[PDB]
């Protein structure tokens, strides 16, 4: 009940633009009169069917050999996370069995499995398989959170789709809640903007038409130099109210030393291997 | 062994032996099947070397009672590390073999080939200066309706009795469900459990 | 942005080997760290510190982008900082993306991403 209820929230929020994808869940267990009454309340955009996602008739049944993609879901709170990521591993072994060309979101708790996971031969990372590792996520965000204070908060906000609330206290609450109604997007930018630098079209899409840009797809580049040039059919990883605000960007024309210092590839500082006692 | 001499040994037509020993798992008992390969209507120059990849735990659990026989080595990592399995020249062997002890221990009928299909998908999913498709690979599984997993462009249905499934009419797979009609087949013919023993 | 630059050669040596690696140096390698990296900056000292007491946010975002190739996604702002009297907390909030006419006070914090030297 909670998970689907969540994920609900998340996929149908009024701040997306106007999606008709519809959802379709596969489980093995009977709903609970509160699933079937959250079901009911989401009666043309969401449908159950009874099975098990090991069964290729069960899969054939949820027709997924022509769906979009596939989402599995995880016990974050599961008793032992070996055996979760050990059947969730399962799940994605079957899947990609009955049909390899499915686009498979799953979540993983530790990373490692997420290595175990990787070696699927069916498993394509760049046709769209992410596997979303909770463990190595929150780390990140918590060593993001070492070089700037706040900033796992920053970052969690982006994703959970927000509504403005507005209230008449002057407290902290309504400034807060006035930043956390903003999420991260992408979207393609108009042609009007093509032959200029990153730092002026930001300066133009701040507040004339109320975008901020982070990053364009050498393709992911985050916060580009001045020295950048906007290549024609481009697309800008906006933060702004809503998908419907970001449209603005496509919609506009003049309406106004034999250290081994690093890694292989450059990335991270390195050392030879320390032994346990010497930083004891 | 360890990384640098497998590494270093130039091996080809040999035998790797994948484990998912443990400390509390129960005994396999490899020596039925290092046996024959050891048998003596083999030239000593045809012996196909054999190594086994695993616990080490699990090895000291059972070493003692296989070092009467030639060829053999252990080396101990992981049966699905990709380092461990390129050290042991798993391109050029003439079978890999891949056995789990972790079967009965556990009770989920989801689990118990778990190990031995990822193993199996990392061996096939391996690059070689050829694909990891071709490698001679056989897998023993708990659970008969596992085998859907083994393979990919094959069609799977669970109705499909196993020896009706295309990894096993292949002999890339094996079962101990199998074996049950050698109850029957011995029965009627007491000399035939002596002709297949031998 | 999270994990400091994961690229699919990186993805490659931990999947194949499972431990980073040490490289000799190449001018590849020194091209690879020109990647912006996130930071925050004080507003009471620097070239900054001019909007003082009643700045406009998008004053601050122009000039830190027009002269520093720098820009601003947040205010780390103290919670007690809106009221009236003195307070001796000193627990600030993230404030996201404010508007151009949004006002400053000279106890800030900025997030941003900053250029590589
Ligand atoms: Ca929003
Ligand atoms: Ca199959
Ligand atoms: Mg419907």
């Amino acid at each position: 009940l909670e998970s689907v209820s969540n994920f609900l929230k998340d996929f149908l929020h009024k701040d997306r633009d106007d999606v008709n994808v519809e959802i379709v869940f596969l489980h093995n267990i009977s709903p609970n009169l509160e699933l079937e009454a959250l079901f009911k309340r989401h009666f043309t955009q969401v449908e159950f069917y009874q099975g098990s996602v090991l069964n290729p008739h069960d899969l054939a049944r949820v027709k997924i050999e022509s769906a979009d993609a596939c989402l599995i879901l995880a016990n974050k709170y599961c008793a032992d996370p070996d055996a979760e990521d050990a059947s969730n591993i399962m799940r994605v072994i079957s899947i990609k069995n009955y049909h390899p060309k499915i686009r498979i979101i799953t979540q993983m708790l530790q990373y490692h499995n997420k290595a175990h996971l990787l070696n699927i031969p069916s498993w394509n990372w760049k046709e769209g398989d992410d596997a979303i590792c909770l463990a190595e996520l929150k780390l990140g965000f918590i060593a993001q959170s070492c070089l700037a204070q706040g900033l796992s908060t920053m970052l969690a906000n982006l994703f959970s789709m927000r509504s403005f609330i507005k209230i008449e206290e002057d407290t902290w609450q309504k400034y807060y809640l006035e930043g956390v109604s903003n999420e991260m997007y992408t979207e393609y930018l108009s042609s009007a903007f093509v032959g200029l630098s990153f730092p002026t079209v930001c300066e133009l899409c701040f507040v004339k038409l109320k975008l901020l840009m982070i990053a364009i797809e050498s393709r992911i580049l985050i916060n580009p130099g001045n020295h950048l040039k906007i290549q024609e059919g481009t697309l800008g990883f906006f933060i702004a109210s809503d998908a419907k605000e970001v449209k603005r960007a496509f919609f506009y024309c003049k309406a106004c030393s034999n250290v081994k210092k690093y890694d292989s590839t450059g990335m991270f500082h390195w050392c030879a291997p320390k032994e346990i006692e010497k930083v004891i | 062994l360890t990384r640098s001499e497998a590494a270093m040994t130039v091996l080809s037509g040999h035998v790797v032996v994948c484990i998912f020993g443990d400390v509390s798992s129960a005994l396999i008992g490899l020596r039925n099947l290092v046996m024959p390969l050891r048998a003596s209507n083999f030239h000593y120059h045809e012996l196909k070397h054999i190594v086994f990849v695993g616990s080490i735990e699990y090895l000291k659990r059972e070493w003692e009672t296989l070092h009467n026989f030639p060829k053999v080595s252990i080396l101990p990592g992981t049966p699905l590390s990709r380092a461990d399995l390129r050290a042991v020249n798993i391109n050029l062997c003439d079978m890999c073999v891949i056995l789990s002890a972790n079967q009965n221990n556990i009770d989920d009928t989801s689990l118990q080939d778990k190990e031995c299909i990822l193993a199996s998908l990392n061996i096939k999913s391996m690059q070689f200066d050829t694909t990891g498709v071709n490698i001679p690979i056989i897998t023993e599984l708990v659970n008969d309706t596992n085998v859907q997993f083994l393979d990919q462009d094959d069609d799977d249905d669970p109705d499909t009795e196993l020896y009706l499934t295309q990894p096993f009419a292949c002999g890339t797979a094996f079962a101990v469900s199998v074996l049950d009609s050698l109850m029957s087949a011995t029965y009627f013919n007491d000399n035939i459990l002596t002709l297949i023993r031998t | 942005l999270v994990t400091g630059g994961a690229t699919p050669e990186l993805e490659a040596l931990i999947a194949e080997e499972n431990a980073l690696r040490g490289g000799y140096s190449t001018p590849q390698t020194l091209a690879n760290r020109d990647r912006c990296r996130v930071a925050q900056l004080a507003l009471l000292d620097g070239p900054f510190a001019d909007l003082g007491d009643g700045g406009c946010y998008g004053d601050l975002f122009c000039k830190a982008l027009k002269t520093y190739n720098m820009l601003c996604f947040g205010i780390y702002r103290l919670r007690d900082a809106h009221l009236s009297t003195p307070s001796q907390c000193t627990k600030r909030y993230v404030i996201t993306n404010p508007p151009y006419e949004f006002e400053l006070v000279p106890t800030d914090l900025i997030f941003c991403l900053m250029q590589f030297d």
